[PDB]
RNA sequence: GUCGACGUACUUCAUAGGAUCA
RNA sequence: UUUUUUUUU
């Protein structure tokens, strides 16, 4: 059944972005879709997006603007330390300077470039570019 | 049968160099991820300064807009772009007349034919992406 | 054969043909093939009376063929040329050979031959066409010319001496019997169909001058592949796996690269080393082959053919537009390419109605 | 009136013209074998040519040459070859067949 | 016992395709 | 590897 809600968010993104659609709509949203989705949108890669509530689990709708190449989410979330901050960002983005891993730290969500000025670290959810 | 080549050495090649890049070296660095300047780096272990010809960016801009992470690669602001003086061509051939027109490049690239041709021309090394990282081929200079 | 005869004696409507008071009766062979070729020509049905246009043929003095390739080319001012077609064959040796009177002397004569051929190709500005254009660019040069000075011009290029006073003559005659049967004389531009000499022909209306002497020449078809050709008529069941051959008095003896591939003729003959002799061409390759091969049983069709890009569409139960491809011989025969015909059903049968071509094809199957 | 009765009459003929196709598409969809679709392709490939701008090309061999898709280093033939499975002259017939494709789009 | 079923070891058969020229 | 004697509107 449903096990990652985040998954869920950032594939229905990802679809509904690759076919060129202008804004998508995802059911549930948790904080922590909510606070991914505020790093993104620091960056440029979406455009505004608003929670309509019911009563219940709550959905989001996503205004796309273009910008954005891939989003995903690392599943088992690895612990990462200090130095596998960078092997991570060498697996997983096709140019060492552009993209950004995303994790958990216990300074917030945040992505890997204000995590090495913080000096913390902290598990993985995802990535994008 | 320029006055820097030896009978195969061409020693005008030297650091730092001056590589040029095809159109299907940037799609296997995307796929393998490795980086184009760091990874010349790590191979030559010299500084490197990567040209793209005005061909070749022609024919990225002709792929369309599935591939436009590499064009985002391609127009990056240290790669540099030298410019062709050329009706606009087929990259390939746009590649060989630079290459007999000067023998101070070595060529990255990595599609077969390409390879063929340039290895007749005697003193021209051959960078190429395989595996995991940038080999080279004819270049006695490597360690 | 006897075929423009019974076309007159039944313009008078005599219909017991075989029980003409004759000298002495003729073959049956010749008269079946007048019934059967002349109703390929659009002049007779198996409802044992002649065509109005039959009869207009019978207003003609020419062969049966001939009258008919005048008959309908009466379209598009096109006329003067096939005047000029229609009466230069009506005369055998139309060129002298220039191979047979007498560097040296026979390099002389080859080199007799050889400015005529170079005429003959400053004649005819489409290759593709026939030996056609040769004789109707030559007769459009012919009285392009002053006919008081002609006859150094006649003879410049080495070319046949008196048939052309009698072509003068009989196309004087055709276009007076044409001013006869209908007035045609005080219309505009119809001064080009009554110039009584000839000049220049037009650019695109000699490939519909090619559809309409393919209406002429019936049941006479080959294609190309040195040549290597078998005659494609398979109306006639059993003219086929033979290595037939251009006549070479035709000066399309082997032109060095002769393009087409439907082969369309006159009359053949068989001879030396075996080899035939298929005289007057015109060359033709895929629509008006089937345009005008619907005008009689030489033509029929498949089932619709299907795929992606050719699914049949259904406007009705009674209407559809489909791609067929045409079937042609009858015991043993073949096909041409395929056409967008848009047919309905009458009485049981889908019967072909309208040739819809490729692009009005996709428009039509857009809409449903 | 009764010209309701005239398009009841028409409706039906396009339910049973509908359902004799989709009767004929059902029994053709269960056909997968591999000669008998071959088959159609082959006659499909010629009436296509028969019955039914250097810019495509170009665009075509521009994405070839940067994609390197019709070579032996793809996974379905580096598998066929690495395991000798290629010296049967059928899977070397779709080998070839690979190849001359994508050497048809690199031509100039 | 020129025995069978295996288990190891090895051998061998299936490779040409397009274009131009004669 | 041309092989046209002859003819009537
Ligand atoms: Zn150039």
């Amino acid at each position: 059944t449903r096990s990652s809600v985040l998954a869920d968010a950032l594939n229905a993104i990802n679809n509904a972005e690759k076919t060129g659609k202008r804004q998508v709509l995802i059911r549930p949203s948790s904080k922590v879709i909510i606070k991914f989705l505020q790093v993104m949108q620091k960056h440029g890669y979406i455009g505004e997006f608003e929670y309509i509530d019911d009563h219940r689990s709550g959905k989001i709708v996503v205004q796309l603007n273009g910008r954005l190449n891939k989003c995903g989410v690392i599943s088992p979330r690895f612990n990462v330390k200090i130095g596998d901050i960078e092997k991570w960002t060498a697996n997983l983005l096709p140019a060492r300077q552009f993209g950004y891993v995303i994790l958990t730290t216990s300074a917030g969500i945040m992505d890997h470039e204000e995590a090495r000025r913080k000096h913390v670290s902290g598990k993985i959810l995802g990535f994008v570019y | 049968v320029s006055s820097a080549l030896f009978f195969q050495y061409n020693q005008a090649i030297k650091p730092p160099y001056q590589v040029l890049i095809d159109t299907n070296f940037i799609n296997f660095s995307i796929q393998k991820k490795v980086d184009i300047v760091r990874g010349m780096m790590d191979c030559l272990l010299a500084k490197c300064n990567p040209l793209i010809t005005d061909c070749v960016m022609a024919e990225l801009e002709k792929l369309g807009p599935k591939y436009r992470i590499a064009l985002k690669l391609a127009r990056d602001p240290r790669i540099k772009r030298l410019s062709c003086s050329h009706k606009g061509t087929y990259a390939d051939d746009c590649l060989v007349h630079r290459v007999l027109q000067h023998k101070c490049y070595i060529v990255a690239t990595n599609d077969a034919g390409l390879k063929q041709r340039i290895r007749k021309i005697p003193g021209i090394p051959l960078m190429s992406v395989g595996g995991h990282a940038y080999v080279i081929e004819k270049l006695p200079d490597v360690f | 054969p006897v075929e423009s005869i019974v076309l007159q004696m039944k313009s008078m409507a005599i219909h017991n043909i075989i029980n003409f008071p004759f000298p002495t009766p003729p073959d049956r062979v010749a008269l079946s093939k007048a019934i059967q070729l002349l109703q390929y020509l659009g002049a007779l049905d198996n409802k044992e009376m002649i065509t109005e246009d039959g009869k207009k043929m019978s207003l003609f003095p020419l062969s049966p063929r001939f009258s008919k390739m005048l008959l309908v080319s009466d379209e598009k001012a096109c006329l003067p040329y096939i005047v000029a077609i229609v009466s230069a064959l009506s005369v055998g040796d139309p060129f002298i050979n220039e191979f047979e009177l007498g560097g040296m002397d026979p390099e002389l004569k080859k080199e007799l031959r050889s400015k005529f051929y170079k005429s003959r190709s400053q004649f005819s500005k489409l290759d593709k066409f026939s030996d056609v254009f040769r004789l109707l660019s030559v007769v459009s040069a012919m009285d392009y010319v002053p006919k008081e000075q002609k006859e150094i011009f006649m003879k410049k290029n080495f070319l046949r001496g008196k048939l052309m006073e009698e072509i003068v003559k009989l196309r004087k005659q055709l276009m007076y019997i044409i001013k006869s049967n209908t007035s045609k004389e005080n219309i505009a531009v119809v001064i080009r169909n009554e110039d009584l000499k000839s000049d220049i022909p037009s650019v695109i209306q000699i490939k519909l001058l090619k559809q309409m002497i393919c209406a002429g020449f019936v049941d006479h078809v080959a294609v190309r592949a040195i040549p290597y050709i078998p005659v494609l008529a398979t109306r006639t069941p059993n003219i086929e796996d033979c290595f037939v051959y251009i006549h070479p008095t035709s000066i399309l003896n082997n032109l060095g690269e002769m393009p087409p591939k439907y082969m369309l003729y006159y009359s053949l003959h068989l001879g030396g080393n075996n080899k035939t002799r298929m005289n007057t061409l015109c060359d033709i390759a895929s629509t008006p082959l089937a345009n005008i091969a619907r005008k009689g049983l030489l033509l029929t069709y498949s089932k619709p053919l299907t795929g992606q890009g050719l699914k049949t569409v259904n406007l009705s139960p009674t209407e559809r537009y489909c791609y067929v491809v045409p079937r042609f011989g009858s015991k043993i025969g073949w096909d041409l390419n395929p056409i967008a015909v848009h047919q309905k059903k009458q009485k049981g049968q889908w019967t072909v109605i309208k040739f819809i071509t490729r692009k009005g094809f996709q428009t039509i199957t857009g809409e449903e | 009136p009764e010209e309701m009765r005239k398009r009841t009459t028409e409706m039906r003929l396009m339910r049973e013209l509908m359902f004799r196709e989709e009767r004929k598409a059902r029994r053709l969809k269960k056909i997968k074998s591999k000669t008998y679709r071959k088959i159609k392709k082959k006659e499909l490939m010629k009436n296509r040519e028969l019955a039914a701008d250097n810019e495509d090309h170009d665009i075509a061999r521009a994405k070839e040459r940067m994609t390197l898709k019709h070579k032996t280093n793809s996974k379905w033939a580096k598998d066929m070859i690495k395991h000798g499975m290629t010296n049967d002259a059928e899977t070397r017939e779709e080998m070839e067949e690979m190849l001359r494709q994508g050497e048809r789009l690199k031509a100039k």
